[PDB]
């Protein structure tokens, strides 16, 4: 087919940038989980592309008023025809476009910083009391 | 008293190591003792490790699904967001 | 004792914690309909700044800041497998499925409904998980007390 | 610890919470979607007394009711810069074009 | 064989009381809460 043009968004690790120390374009620039899956499934339904971007960076959804932007907003304009991310499939969002079947189902972790231990200690033992009562106790 | 001055000073030290575990021993059981335990259906839904539910072909089950109260209703939406 | 459910993280307002604006888990938490997760949507609602606009600056909260983060476990295993000053917490919460992205009305994605499937059976979406996935008090300290006591006696007469 | 958050004066009963007349947050509680201050502007409709019209009646209802005051936080700063007897609770509910 | 007889009762009424103090702050203090 023809060059399916593809907004995207860099994530991890889904869409990397392809590095090295001269000049990379468009589909050069980028690759990952999501784009050398991309690379198999041209083989297999028989199409090109394009990757763009998108710009505000993010997904983009509906404003207060209702107007899709983003992500989805390339799929309705026709300005890009596929999105190869891990585009969520929510019950608003297909509302605007299409979702197709779920290559991946996960869900919410939880991320926090860790306290990487500690030792034992006895100035803890002389906090509970007034330091200046356990020299008063000399 | 070169030896009255070694003795005294470990019973100093015996009496630091012997409350230590009375504490231990004591706000251990007191947090055993904190629990009512978790009767009440509200609980249950403040609650979200013990699964809860009912039979498929249940009146109670289109019930929570009619349900105006709202205990009952964040119940339905725990089943709803578990069908098992 | 310590945390590793989700009512307890309702439990605590002690805990920054936002998520990636434009994101899916923003979308859901604004379609959060239980009151133990719409408490923590009057916490984000509350706090505008805990909110960020990239999964890298919320990296740079959590980095910097005592800030839990509620976001996909695939960038968390990827990250918190290759950064071990973070700690992974309890589990998840759902799973929501990630779809391709096609405009409405196209009747191409039929053949993206076929080849799914095909990778399903294959299982080429593990492998390459795989592929693109890569892994990595006061008990003891007492010692100031009696063992000097036992020197003293030593050096006084004889 | 008891109150610590904005929150925490919508779960008390005993301290009530009002606004000076021609305020934005009486008007952005009618505006805030979010049910913990729809139950708060419930409870200042259900509390005319809260409800406060110019600035010392909430110095004043503060000081002699079971009352905190809700006022802009460098404005809290600015009264509280001169009036030493306070203590702010709690941190902002927003940060807002000004 | 007193001393020692008597030194291990003592250690014992050293562990009693520690257990019955738990039976009793643990009892006074959910109702102290309560």
């Amino acid at each position: 087919n023809r060059s399916l043009i593809v907004t995207t968004l860099l994530e991890e690790p889904f869409v990397m940038f392809r590095k090295s120390d001269r000049t990379l374009y468009g589909n050069d620039r980028f690759e990952g989980y999501c784009i050398d899956l991309l690379k198999e499934l041209a083989h297999i339904l028989g199409f090109s592309y394009e990757i763009r971007l998108v710009e505000d960076g993010k997904y983009g959804a509906q404003d207060d008023k209702g107007q899709w932007n983003g992500m989805v907003k390339e799929l309705i304009d026709h300005k890009a025809d596929l999105a190869v991310a891990p585009l969520t499939i929510t019950h608003v969002r297909e509302k605007a476009i299409d979702f197709s079947k779920p290559f991946m189902t996960l869900g919410v972790s939880i991320l926090y910083r860790k306290p990487n231990g500690t030792n034992p200690s006895v100035f803890s033992f002389l906090n509970p009391l007034s330091p200046d009562i356990w020299m008063y106790v000399l | 008293l070169s030896t009255r001055i070694i003795g005294g000073i470990w019973w100093f030290f015996t009496l630091i190591i012997i409350s230590s575990y009375t504490a231990n021993l004591a706000a251990f059981l007191t947090v055993e003792r904190m629990e009512s335990p978790i009767d009440s259906a509200d609980d249950l839904a403040k609650q979200t490790k013990i699964e809860y539910g009912a039979v498929k072909d249940g009146a109670t089950m289109t019930f929570f699904k009619k349900s105006k109260i709202s205990t009952f209703e964040k119940m339905w939406a725990f089943m709803s967001s578990k069908p098992s | 004792s310590p945390i590793d459910s989700a009512d307890d993280l309702a439990k605590q307002t002690k805990i920054e914690y936002g998520a990636v604006k434009d994101g899916a888990t923003m979308t859901f938490f604004k379609k959060s309909k239980i009151s133990t997760f719409e408490k923590m949507w009057a916490f984000m609602s509350s706090k505008p700044s805990a909110l960020v606009k990239n999964n890298e600056e919320g990296i740079q909260r959590t980095l910097t800041a005592d800030y839990a983060l509620l976001m996909e476990s695939t960038t968390i295993e990827y990250i918190t497998q290759r950064n071990c000053n973070l700690t992974q917490i309890g589990g998840l919460i759902d799973s929501k499925g990630y779809g391709i992205g096609t405009p409405m009305g196209s009747p191409y994605r039929d053949k993206i409904t076929i080849a799914i499937l095909q990778l399903q059976e294959e299982d080429k979406l593990h492998i390459m998980k795989e592929k693109w996935w890569r892994g990595s008090q006061k008990i003891g300290g007492i010692f100031i007390v009696l063992a000097a006591g036992l020197v003293l006696s030593v050096l006084v007469a004889v």
